[PDB]
């Protein structure tokens, strides 16, 4: 039997960025 | 989606292509992308396209992302838990979620 | 996210870390989160950050884990359903999830 | 092949703090 | 959640436990839960709890579980597709999720 | 290597109940 | 759902009734469903049923498929990108989900 | 343990047709 378990948290992160045309 | 600075995904123990869950703290929003890697140490939390509606420039965010295992293994696992500062530079990773530092 | 009783987390077989649905009674929120141990016998339900903005004190919320197995392990699966009182203390623990005591 | 089953299930909990600023 | 005819869940290869995806064709609603067997023959369509915020009664709704396999077995994976009448009746089975009876 | 894959499907189904003191 | 020309499915390695979620560069919308095969070389891309609620014609999407996999695999996984034209006509297929042509 | 990859995207898709009746 499988458990889905947190395996990364990065948190209060201040998103630099965020637009509707930028890809990647 | 979302770039992230290749310091954070390295110290989160995150893979290109991961699926990862965005939380805003601000607005509430929450989404499922996956990671792109980001420029090494210019503290970039990009978010791109569509995911752009949801989540601002400026924005407090949670990043987070799932591994499912084994029940034994999951009786015994430790995740990666990377907090950052002001500038989105890490600086304190540890066991637990909910650690604070300071 | 979500603190819970370290008593309540034990009687439903979630472990720390564990993936969490929350769905909410009162406001009809659907979110997605994993656990965190509370303290054990204190009764806290407690939301924290960006789950804030959906689900509020008071609120009468469900809690829900899922597994992933073989489908012959699926077919003689038993779940762990915790049925709780007034002061999220386990009442009743059983397989059926539409039971409901006296 | 691999479902996906309920395991776990905590019904009629009542939250009892829900704040932005505390984290865990 | 969701109580589905016992018919309608051994039709459509659906344990109880089972975790189903419910989408609304009137008002677009989308959200995950689990099946509960209903009482066979009945055409039972339930929603319990909070997802009765989102589904109401008389809706249309479609019901979707998935399986995570293998990629070689998913190159010849066959789903269960039940398609119903008026009354919950299931009137065809087969294998593709497009096709509509008559 | 895993894939997710579509499994079974109930099609227009009308609901027949739905209410939030329900359980199951 | 949604129904995608063969030769997109194909490009994307994409098989019928995968997982498939759906972003929408227009009006934020997210959700997930399944692939359907849509006549080969149409370019094809439509949205049936539900998701017809938050999905509109014309809208520019984001189709994307995840896998589970050991750890191992993930570190050298390469994802299949493809890129499209006006047209829905695969112009570029890549390793880079950030990468765009010209 | 196993991790959720990306492992398709098809991007800047045209949607062509979208609507309520249609199954498939
Ligand atoms: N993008
Ligand atoms: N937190
Ligand atoms: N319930
Ligand atoms: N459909």
């Amino acid at each position: 039997m499988l458990r889905t378990m947190l395996k990364s948290k990065i948190h209060r992160a201040t998103v630099t960025c965020a637009d509707l045309h930028y890809v990647g | 989606x979302v770039t992230i600075d290749a310091d954070l995904m390295d110290a989160a123990d995150l893979l290109e292509g991961e699926q990862v869950t965005i939380v805003d703290i601000d607005n509430g929003a929450r989404l499922v992308t996956y990671a792109i890697t980001g420029e090494r140490g210019s503290g970039v939390i990009g978010i791109n396209g569509a995911a752009a509606h949801l989540v601002h420039p400026g924005d407090l965010v949670i990043l987070i992302a799932y591994a499912t295992m084994d029940d034994a293994r999951a009786r015994t696992y430790q995740p990666r838990i990377v907090f950052v500062d002001a500038y989105n530079k890490p600086i304190d990773i540890g066991h637990d979620p909910a650690f604070v530092p300071e």
